């Protein structure tokens, strides 16, 4: 090690309080999902357990099944994936020590904004890689490939305001 | 309007007889030195004998 | 120190028992010991409390021999704390009477000059070892604060807390140091104005004054005059801060105020003979006094201003007064975040500095918007908002207002008010001048006083 | 009392607040009296400070 | 081995170094805030500190800093031996990531190199202390005085602390004698080819900051760009446009009609005859001949790029004769978005500031507010202003631009124009009358009767 | 005093009074700027092992002080000061007086007497405090004030005894308090 | 340079010697470099200085030929910031006459198109890591809002003060 | 048993009622959501001089793991410094 800042901006944004915060209370209030999954994505954790701990939660919350300790856990464990999660001590640890009577909003805002700004700051590293490096392409082609990396960020939204829509769809409808 | 208001209470004052004070004034002020350059300097000076450890120059 | 470094700290005990055992001896050589040596040069606390009962019954009138010495340690039950009347009666037999004790003393005088350096330097590498949330410009600051306070002064202590003895003769040299030389009722840097110096007795050192105007009131004019006024009636120099315009335009406007010249005259170069034999003696004054210095840098910080009067004060011995124009718009980038923060930061700084330095420090400011709504005009000292802390720390605050600015029809037309808003040490009140604007000058009223 | 009405003493104060810019100062003004000098210069410093209307300056 | 006890010499960082070093030879605009945060004396290898004296003799030469250019400047002088050879450059160049936060790393060791530059004074100062060697106290307290001062030293050139009062008086003689040279008819600074505003301002002077304001529709921005086509033809320095109201087509568009004296309605919409066609084509040909306007159209400009570009033309083209920005209500301060009135005083701060680090005059636009419009005499004042009081306490000219017809349909005053000084801090203040022809975007000087 | 215009009855009073003083020697006096916690702790502990003992501190005052780690926020700042005046009191066993002041918005009141919501931005001075004391001179906000040369002390927290306002006389003419000797209600 | 994983901004000096030795050889074939590249895409200042004095001169109504440039040059006093007669000269004689300046004037193209795309992605990374103030928003709003300009007709840099020439042109 | 004391900000002052609530825990969550019992103290003399409960305190329970919560009155002898047990009529 021997670094107390000098190693320590290598590492990209990020906030493991606000993923626990938001993780745990999920787990004790499962009345809040909706408005935490309208404000964050699984691909927002920075973490790969609490990403897969997040895609477990989407899918049994689709199903309809509760969402609470004792059924995630089970969840997991019937999937075989809850060593590679971190395991039930884990998982308690999650749901205990991060309290219920929160304000998940404001965690569930900061893990979005952690996740804009790592993303924006890779895909920099990537054009500019690319930009030292153009094994044979095009400048056309590198300004198509920097777009489209750089427009990738703001998409991927699951669903939410799906936006301008085709003279089509909308005279079909009407 | 604050004049206006100052002047109607003043005069309600006035019209209940009262007194008007007389202000407060602050102290004298004294004075009176006969003192000049050289005797001060004198003092000064006796001042530092008598006290020994001044120093100053 | 015998080989390689032994007696590592400098001092010497042979020197501290003679100075002790002749002053015991002969009383009569007391004075001769006492304006080379203090109390607190001596190194172990036997000595110094030895010392210090000695210069007290000296003071008060009493033989210092060892009988008497022993009886009044008696008295106050620190003997035993001393070493006793045992170690009392070794200092006076050990050293002959047969001495001499000044040179003695100025050994011990000079071992604890170095001791007290070694010592600062100690703190220096200390503080550089725990930084403590501090700044790369804050240690630098403080580093240079300290072995200056080491350096210019007599070669003295750090700050620390200092016995009443040393304040009692400081006072006594003050009073003293400005009955000397008759200024006629003026003890600071002379302002140039009768009715000013008679209400401030001059600038103050070790005082924060702050000049405060609506724009276009005549700060930046008002200012200047004094740095003009202080330069002239004074030998150390004097040092400008200016933010707000280039040192060209600075020193047209000086050449115009001092030769009488006017100011539009110089800037468009249409003068005439007289006024060019003005302009050519003034240049001449200026070129034989040299002690004004101008820096027009722009984003000041108050650890630039410090270091910057820091260097002038080590190349000339020391400062006469400072000036800054203005404060809104100095920097202190670790707070940029808090403006409020920042002016207070600021305005203790340059307390501080001024603290330090024993200069008078006038910083310019600028007032609110607010205040041209009121029925009267006038500033006051709430008119400084957003610098609550420049308030309460400013020593002397003084506010600028003509009334033509505002009023066409003003009969006071060419006179300026100065309004003393706080004055810590004496009155407040109003003093009259004359404006020229055409020579940039602020001249005594010469109109009947009420 | 050579008084101007209130109807001529705005109008005096529009022509000066037009073309006062030209002159360099108050008094440079072609005044006809030293009554006529006050009211205007009063009323123009009047609602040049405290932002007047057309019925207020009346 | 040395273990957790080696606590002889911390205070320095060689990857710190390595990533301020690859970033500057990957990246070449980041070199001023390279230059702002660390200087040649705080590196602590020897080879570091060649390579950034190299470095920075090369970017003030004009020349780039990248690898090829470097190891070949390097190589010219004999001295890239003694850096590594360009094995170690190569190194350096593969090394070092794209993910760069240079910023960072200078900081951080800019505070190592102080922290241990005061630590090795205190050992010195101490050592002294203990071994005097003959020297007296006053000798040694002068030693360490001179010492601790040596340590504070910044890469600002000359002119950057007190100047004595010799060299400022030969500076104002030698301004006065550069004034008297060349007969400019009363104008010290940028001339404004007004004859009038010349009078009454002595040009746009350097160092100073300058408002226009006034009510929308009154001519801001055909002010401002008479003034930048009057001191682009008048001068020989590059004169800088910050339009973030206009795309720059409109812009150079209005300019042609109005240095070609050829209806704008005319222009912009194609209907021209032979004569109009010779005059934009003489227009034109005047304008490439000079080349000496730039006009940068981005929107949403902080001052800080302001700077960094106004800073970058300098460079490039040696100087600058006037900046305008059009206009201050469009910039941003994203630190300062919650409050209106500090963003204000930061902008005008920093625009003065930038004034007087170029030495050039800044003309920045502004606009009023709305209850102007409701007062008896709609001319603008001071107090008109509002959220804005740092715009009046810091600009060095305040000029507003009114025009009767605007307000009055039935006005006398048609094409006269007003330009009030509302602030002069170096001289008089007043109304100038103008001629506003609308047809051709232009101001010109006032023929008609003067009182 | 200041201007040096005294006659021999002014000179042999400061004679007496600085033989009294010399004397006596317990007051020791510190100038320094912008000190931090630490350094009064380490500075009283020095003087107190010196010397045997302090009897009184005193700070004027505490808005000059600086915690360089805590510069940021002032409320923090304001917190960790007040905790290591209570502790370097507490571990002196010596009384610990500091200096303060007060907000603006106090000159805006109806009643200009301060209270303890007047410490804004200090309430742990409040928290911490174990008595908090107001000056007020009503002749400074009013010139045509009836109680001139008057002051009032309003104990605004006593954690051991009660509170009220306790009226003397300011001699600013001597730079002085005296006990009030006019009528007492 | 063994260029095996070197990291160096994208240009070609060789291009750019040629590109100006051969207009100075031959002043007809001008246009055909005046419609492939322009001054900012040269990388050092005495290219892009001569290229607009060059420019300047044929717009002129006037020979862009070695003793006619060095002359101009020299009226204006900025033949010594060039580098001199002895640098005109250098390259009007090393760069051979029989050359198709066309690759190289294409050469002196899109390197350039990648070094601003690099300055770009630079930009992006330096916002991102110091925000000043900026949401999460704004940066992605700039970063898309540059990313996009560069990626439209690359008439030059991202954003920036621009020449009259280019500005009278797109008039 | 633990019983450690603790203090409120001067946000609750700007409230018209001046009772203590849980959310008055702020910048002390921690200590809101590990506490087992939370009873806040409060006097109405201290506030109003003319109040008609002088020398009357209420203990508010505002957060019980194990039981119920509400208000508690004790009759507050400063003089002795204690608390007693109310003797007026309780709701
Ligand atoms: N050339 C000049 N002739 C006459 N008066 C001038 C001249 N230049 C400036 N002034 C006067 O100086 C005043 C402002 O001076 P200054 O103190 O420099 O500005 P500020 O008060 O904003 O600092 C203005 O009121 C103006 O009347
Ligand atoms: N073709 C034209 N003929 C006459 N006047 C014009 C023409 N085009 C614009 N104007 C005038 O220009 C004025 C606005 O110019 P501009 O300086 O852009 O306004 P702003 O004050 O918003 O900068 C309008 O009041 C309009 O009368
Ligand atoms: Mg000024
Ligand atoms: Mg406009």
């Amino acid at each position: 090690e021997r670094d107390p800042q000098v190693a320590g901006l290598k590492v990209p944004p990020h906030s493991i309080e606000a993923e626990q915060s938001v993780l745990g209370g999920l787990m004790l209030d499962n009345e809040r999902w909706d408005d935490v999954a309208e404000r964050v994505v699984a691909d927002d954790f920075y973490t790969r357990p609490h990403r897969h701990i997040f895609t477990e939660m989407a899918r049994l919350q689709e199903s309809g099944s509760p969402i609470d300790l004792i059924t995630l856990a089970e969840s997991l464990e019937r999937q075989g994936q809850l060593d590679s999660v971190g395991g039930f001590a884990y998982l308690a640890e999650l749901s205990k020590n991060t309290p219920s009577a929160a304000n998940i909003s404001a965690y569930a805002d900061i893990v979005r904004e952690r996740a804009v700004v790592r993303e924006m700051i890779s895909v920099a590293n990537e054009i500019a890689e690319a930009g030292f490096d153009p094994q044979g392409r095009t400048s056309e082609d590198l300004l198509d490939l920097a777009e489209s990396r750089v427009f990738k960020i703001a998409e991927s939204r699951a669903n939410k305001d799906e936006g301008p829509k085709n003279i089509a769809d909308v005279l079909d409808a009407t | 309007r604050k004049a206006a208001d100052e002047l109607v209470h003043m005069t309600a004052r006035i019209n209940r007889g009262e007194a008007i004070p007389e202000p407060v004034k602050q102290l004298p002020v004294m004075g009176g030195r006969p003192l000049n350059r050289a005797q001060a300097l004198a003092k000064i000076a006796e001042i530092k004998a008598k006290f020994g450890l001044k120093g100053a120059s | 120190p015998q080989v390689a470094g032994l007696k590592v700290p400098p001092h010497s005990i042979e020197a501290e028992q003679s100075v002790l055992g002749g002053l015991m001896l002969d009383n009569e050589r007391w004075d001769d010991v006492a304006e080379r040596v203090v109390a607190d040069d001596f190194y172990t606390r036997p000595h110094r409390h030895i010392f210090t009962e000695m210069a007290r019954l000296q003071e008060s009138g009493s033989p210092i021999d060892l009988i008497t010495l022993a009886e009044s340690l008696e008295r106050q039950g620190q003997l035993d704390s001393v070493g006793g009347f045992a170690y009392l009666a070794e200092l006076s037999k050990n050293t002959p009477s047969a001495a001499n004790i000044s040179a003695y003393a100025d050994i011990v005088r000079e071992r604890a000059v170095v001791r007290e350096m070694i010592s600062v330097a100690n703190e220096i590498a200390e503080a550089g070892f725990d930084p403590q949330g501090r700044t790369s410009e804050d240690l630098l600051d403080l580093a240079e604060s300290r072995v200056f306070k080491i350096a210019e002064s007599r070669a003295n202590k750090d700050e620390g807390p200092k016995n009443i003895a040393d304040v009692l003769d400081a006072t006594v040299a003050r009073i003293e140091q400005l009955f000397q030389q008759p200024h006629d009722g003026v003890t600071g840097v002379n302002t140039g104005y009768d009715d000013l110096n008679k209400k401030t007795a001059g600038l103050q050192p070790s005082d924060l004054i702050i000049v405060a105007a609506r724009p276009s009131m005549g700060k930046t004019t008002f200012a200047m005059n004094l740095v003009e006024n202080a330069a002239m009636l004074q030998d150390k120099p004097v040092l400008i801060f200016s933010l707000e315009m280039p040192s060209e335009q600075i020193m047209m406007r000086s050449l115009a105020s001092l030769s009488r010249v006017d100011q539009t005259k110089i800037r468009t170069g249409q003068l005439d003979d007289e006024d060019w034999a003005r302009i050519s003696g003034t240049m001449g004054i200026l070129l034989e006094k040299r002690n004004i210095y101008i820096d027009d840098s722009s984003g000041l910080t108050p650890t630039e201003v410090r270091s910057r009067a820091r260097r002038i004060a080590r190349e000339h011995g020391g400062i006469g007064l400072i000036m800054i124009d203005y404060l809104q718009l100095m920097r202190v980038p670790a707070l940029s975040d808090n403006r409020t923060l920042e002016i207070a930061e600021i305005s203790r700084s340059l307390k501080a500095l001024a603290k330090e330095l024993n200069v008078p420090v006038v910083a310019l400011s600028q007032l609110n918007r607010s205040l041209e709504q009121r029925a009267d005009k006038r500033p006051v000292n709430s008119d400084l908002r957003e610098s609550g802390s420049i308030e309460q720390d400013a020593d002397l605050i003084m506010f600028i207002y003509r009334d033509e600015v505002y009023h066409e029809n003003s009969d006071l037309k060419g006179i300026a008010e100065i309004i003393i808003g706080k004055q810590r040490n004496g009155p407040i009140g109003t003093v009259r001048l004359t404006f020229n604007g055409q020579w940039s000058r602020f001249d005594n009223y010469a109109g009947p006083q009420y | 009392a050579g008084l101007p009405n209130v109807s001529e003493l705005v109008d005096m104060v529009y022509e000066y607040c037009r073309k006062r810019g030209l002159y360099p100062d108050a008094e440079s003004y072609p005044w006809k009296s030293n009554a006529h000098y006050w009211l205007v210069t009063n009323l123009y410093q009047n609602m040049r400070a405290n932002a007047l209307t057309d019925a207020e300056l009346r």
